[PDB]
């Protein structure tokens, strides 16, 4: 109950991982090659953590404990020819050599599970290497079939092997406006059932919203995927805020599923990060936490193309970094309640989890986010993505009228029954989304 | 799983393959005397796809060129870069296929093709990551249509898990070099549809039109047309051999672009279509390439796109491009061109990103799509048969070897079935 | 126990032995005037196998060449390197054996062979570590088949503990230089099977085929064929005269390759089979040599290997080679070629490693195996007898000296027994 293992699947997941370990090296003072250069704190390991994500080598080196699994060797080569070679163990970089699809056509079938044995053996050896195990971090793209298929397969495998560890999945969802490839909705929904049956906490991120805030908040005319990776890297690394730094009231990973999820039911909270400003707008804004919370409530900063204020209230967590005052945040949340926001349920009935962290918020030099003395990361399991899955499901109905793909899907061994079961599972999930707020 | 073996056959196929070879050796950089010019790493592991390491640091192609006339190889080894070709790659015989289908592969074309199959096998165990098979031939040509289909038959027989890529040149229904050119074309497509997974529609008259429109070419030369088609052929695989946001593979084309293996006909479009004298006056950007993509006079099918409708379209972009430009332009085209897209996908789009810039240019792309305009060409050819071939004039030259009217009736039924498939899927 | 005495007889045998001599003197290095050129030590103690130290630091061969025509030695002492041959080595008479078997050794061939046996004895006490006996002759030739078998008889009589190696050239069943060439061949093998421990199948037509396939030789010359067979002959003993992972000896061939002394017929294969103009385009590696080994057009039996099956195969590798490459390729061939191996060994393999590289090449090997394809040649020769010799035409030339039909019937029974042995051991 000490270490967290992170696995990235797909090119997008690998880029996100690269960005996030670059940050981790940045705040914790590890040079882009490690050992050291030099150690900083007190507390960064020792005392623990680290080790929480970086293995503490006996020689004094710091080694990230991650497994790069992919069937496209280009990403592994790009990782290995850069400064990342000194951070990842050679045996942890599982480079694939078979390319027949990208990738869900064969990824979620017999083609992938003769390699999964080696992956499970390696992760078991890594778990035996460390003392204890707390949870897993997942970073895969639901657009790319590699991420969907391989990540889902690992999900059922590691839910079977332990079944007692927290499962955090940062899945990149396809843009609801347009899809880069047609098969992405299949790659998402044919694994949504496995996610429902084999996940504990899933985080939804949309590239369209990140691009929107880059165009608007960052004033960037041509946003890049690297900027998105860096932004979601801060989002991930602020969660994950009190687990590596001292705080007055630290937040535990189990606490999330104790308070946000009181049922064997919906466990898919939203995330938001704020303030979001450029280096040129830092000379005019010194706002308090109330406006930061208001920015979090904005649809554009929710990483979902929907209105979070049109939904119904659900238990939420507020995490604070830097210089914050409890009276100020209590006043802010009381004002938010006074403004008659999303309809409060009668089961909590009003629960605002407040997290305070001493460390100042940090920003990436590769990104245009200005360093701020206080930041808010808000987690809420709001039912406002229900219309998002409804739009995806309408797309599903219209492209399932002809079924458009069942030729290959049946030819490899599947049949329309699985698609119908996924359809009715999604319908049941939407109905539960409506009912959980309709009961109150 | 990247290596590609380039098979060349036919009179036009040899020229197309040769021009593709010079375009490849110029785009990655390799002098003909065996001098390394890659810069720096990505141009070294990716040349294993087409070349194999010989002794003393020499790179030689893995490509079997076959033709019944041996005069083309003389204009290859002594001409521009073909000196890397090992002498064993020259499989040639005597003297011709007769420019017909009855003698192309039915009786005399099945003799040396056993040795061709043997050398394909030996290259197969000589290869480690065999990915796909590239063939360039002529639909109406006697040699290309003759043993090309039978080579496809063997490559399916020995490789049931490997897809096949065909780039036959479709003769125009208005130009008749010989009276039996459409006859050979249809006798070839009789088995092409039953043995191929995807194909491209190439018309020389469309190339002439685009040369006289944008290039303003004064001398009709097949070399420039070969250069254009070879640039397109390189562009469709730059995504595989150069990583981007979304790498694309031929199997990905089969999964996404192809609706089902029966329907695999594609029209090809290329951009930018600019000539000398206009390079200092245009801004080469993603939107301009897009209006050049959907322009009705830029594809080489060549048919009318705005009188029918598309079933699915794809974009294969190359060079330093931001993710926002391409998606924003795709929103624009889906908003303004929504009528001609099918109402069941409903977003006909497949995107691929390439890192390196095209040779001789800054930004470029290729266009692959499915429309209902190919059935018009099919019915034109069928009407040509129903008009000319009802007199049974010069038809004995094929029935002398044992041809029956059942095969021709079955081919007519096949083209009827293709039209019906093109109407399912209504125009 | 290394010294080898090379016996030469017959018209073709003299040329083969001479060419073997130039190949030997070039592979270890020795000029014809008596100049030391070994580098440095291993090339000095190993030349005692073929040469003996004369006065003033001179090395002379220990080889008895015998032939009834004295014109071949004139084209040896005055031609390329044969000047080291001591004058006593020239045992020649007058004038010919008649190109037949009745006069080869039955009546007139038994006169000077007593002196030959005496000089063999005197060389025997002149030798200290006599190991084996190499003989080169022609199966259908009058001289080689004539006194070759009788020399084998004496060498068995006087050396009951020394094995015998024979490399007779088997005439093809389709080429008939003379009407009685197969007749002499069978009259020789009548005692060859009863007096030899191992033999190699050599066919000149296979050499012509491999020359016209890979060498593209324009002039039919016996010198190049002699060079090839002499390189093979040197390669089969490089393992003995140069240490490796597993040194191989002729007795080791008898123990492992030979299933029993009755069956001792082997087909020979050599690699690499490359010519000038392809040296700068291939990678000479163990796997390529392996596909050249099991290739159906590379052995010189010459028969069809994939229509029958092997009983046991062997590999004799030369040059700087790692242990992993050869064993990995052997796993590959045993996995893909498992059907044609016998199901009772079950791993038909014998490996030998040589240190020094072959002359004129980098890496090379020899192929020795047992298959069921030699019984086809035997039945072809038997059918030729049963067709031509039932007329008793020109048959009196042999019965005039006291030949009986019992010997021919016994030879037919012997070839029937050989076929039955080749079917035990089913095809």
């Amino acid at each position: 109950m000490r270490e967290v293992i992170s696995i990235n699947v797909g090119q997008a997941g690998c880029q996100i991982g690269n960005a996030c370990w670059e940050l981790y090296s940045l705040e914790h003072g590890i040079k882009p090659d490690g050992h050291l250069e030099d150690g900083l704190s007190k507390p960064k390991g020792g005392e623990e953590g680290f080790s929480t994500f970086f293995h503490e080598t006996g020689y004094g080196k710091f080694v990230p404990r991650a497994i790069y699994v992919d069937l496209e060797p280009n990403v592994i080569d790009e990782v290995r020819n850069g400064p990342y070679k000194d951070l990842f163990h050679p045996e942890q970089l599982i480079s694939g050599k078979e390319d027949a699809a990208n990738n869900y056509a064969r990824g979620h079938y017999t083609v992938g599970r003769e390699i999964l044995g080696d992956v499970l053996d390696r992760i078991r050896k890594l778990a035996d290497q460390c003392d204890g195990l707390q949870g897993f971090l997942f970073t895969h793209s639901l657009g790319g079939g590699t991420g969907s298929g391989l990540g889902s397969l690992l999900l059922e495998e590691l839910s079977a092997e332990y079944g007692k560890k927290s499962k955090l999945e940062f899945a990149v969802y396809p843009a609801p406006q347009v899809s880069t490839s047609v098969v992405e909705p299949y790659n998402t929904v044919l694994t949504t059932h496995t996610t429902l049956e084999h996940a504990d906490c899933t985080f939804m991120v949309d590239n369209e919203a990140i691009y929107d805030m880059c165009k608007r908040n960052l004033d960037i005319p041509r946003p890049s995927f690297a900027n998105l990776n860096n932004l979601i890297a801060q989002v991930v690394s602020s969660v994950t805020a009190s687990l590596r730094f001292d705080g007055s009231l630290n937040v535990d990973l189990n606490e999330f599923q104790t308070n946000l999820v009181p049922y064997p039911r919906i466990h898919f909270p939203l995330v938001s990060y704020s303030p979001v400003l450029s280096k040129s707008k830092a000379f005019h804004e010194s706002n308090s936490v109330s406006e930061i919370t208001n920015a979090c409530f904005e649809p554009g900063n929710q990483m979902v193309k929907c209105d979070p204020r049109d939904g119904k209230y659900m238990a939420t967590c507020l995490l604070y970094r830097g210089d914050v005052v409890t009276r100020d945040v209590q006043r802010a949340v009381e004002q938010v309640k006074n403004k008659k926001t999303v309809q409060l349920v009668d089961w909590c009935p009003t629960g605002f989890k407040i997290g305070i962290c001493y460390e100042p918020p940090t920003a990436t030099p590769n990104s245009q986010l200005a360093t701020v003395d206080r930041a808010v990361c808000m987690l809420s399991n709001t039912t406002s993505i229900a219309e998002a899955w409804k739009r995806i499901d309408r797309k599903f109905d219209l492209m399932y009228a002809k079924r458009a793909f069942v030729h290959w899907y049946v030819g490899e061994g599947m049949e329309e029954g699985e698609f119908t079961e996924a359809r009715e599972d999604l319908a049941a999930l939407e109905r539960d989304y409506i009912e959980v707020g309709a009961d109150s | 799983m990247r290596e590609i073996i380039h098979i060349s056959t036919g009179q036009c196929g040899n020229q197309i393959g040769a021009a593709f070879w010079e375009t490849i050796c110029g785009e990655h950089g390799l002098d003909f005397n065996g001098t390394y010019h890659g810069h720096d790493d990505i141009q070294k592991e990716r040349l294993n796809v087409y070349f194999n390491e010989a002794s003393s640091g020499k790179w030689v192609p893995r490509s079997i060129n076959v033709d019944l006339e041996p005069g083309t190889i003389d204009a290859v080894r002594n001409s521009a870069i073909g000196n890397l070709f090992r002498p064993d790659n020259y499989i040639f015989g005597q003297s011709s296929a007769g420019n017909v289908w009855a003698k192309g592969h039915y009786t005399e074309g099945a003799e040396l093709v056993d040795s061709v199959m043997d050398v394909i096998r030996r290259e197969a165990e000589g290869c480690d990551s065999l990915q796909g098979f590239q063939i360039t031939h002529s639909l109406g040509g006697g040699t290309g249509s003759g043993m090309g289909t039978l080579l496809i038959s063997k490559i399916r027989e020995e490789f049931p898990d490997r897809m096949m890529a065909t780039f036959s040149v479709l003769p125009s229904p208005k130009t008749s070099d010989t009276v039996v050119e459409p006859y050979n074309a249809t006798l070839s497509v009789h088995q092409l549809v039953e043995h191929s997974d995807e194909t491209f529609c190439i018309d020389n008259e469309a190339l002439y039109d685009i040369c006289q429109r944008t290039l303003k070419l004064n001398q009709p030369s097949y070399g420039d047309l070969n250069n254009l088609v070879s640039s397109v052929m390189s562009g469709v695989t730059t995504s595989l051999r150069y990583p981007g946001q979304l790498n694309s593979d031929l199997r990905k084309l089969a999964v996404n672009l192809v609706p089902f293996p029966r329907l695999h006909f594609f029209m090809v479009g290329y951009a930018p279509l600019t000539a000398i004298g206009s390079q200092s006056f245009r801004s080469l950007t993603v939107p301009e390439l897009t209006q050049q993509m959907f322009d009705a006079k830029n594809m080489m099918a060549a048919a009318d796109p705005r009188n029918g409708r598309y079933l699915t379209v794809a974009a294969f972009f190359r060079g330093k491009v931001s993710v926002k430009e391409v998606e924003d332009e795709m929103h624009k085209v889906q908003s303004k061109n929504s009528d001609y897209f099918v109402e069941w996908i409903p977003n006909n789009v497949q995107t691929a990103v390439c890192s390196v810039a095209p040779q001789g240019l800054d930004m470029a792309a290729t266009f692959i799509a499915n429309s209902t305009s190919i059935q018009e060409l099919f019915k034109r050819v069928g009407d040509q048969f129903s008009a000319m071939f009802k007199r049974k004039a010069f038809l004995h030259w094929y029935t002398s070897e044992g041809m029956d009217e059942l095969e021709f009736s079955e081919a007519e039924s096949n083209m009827n079935d293709l039209v019906s498939e093109y109407q399912q899927y209504q125009e």
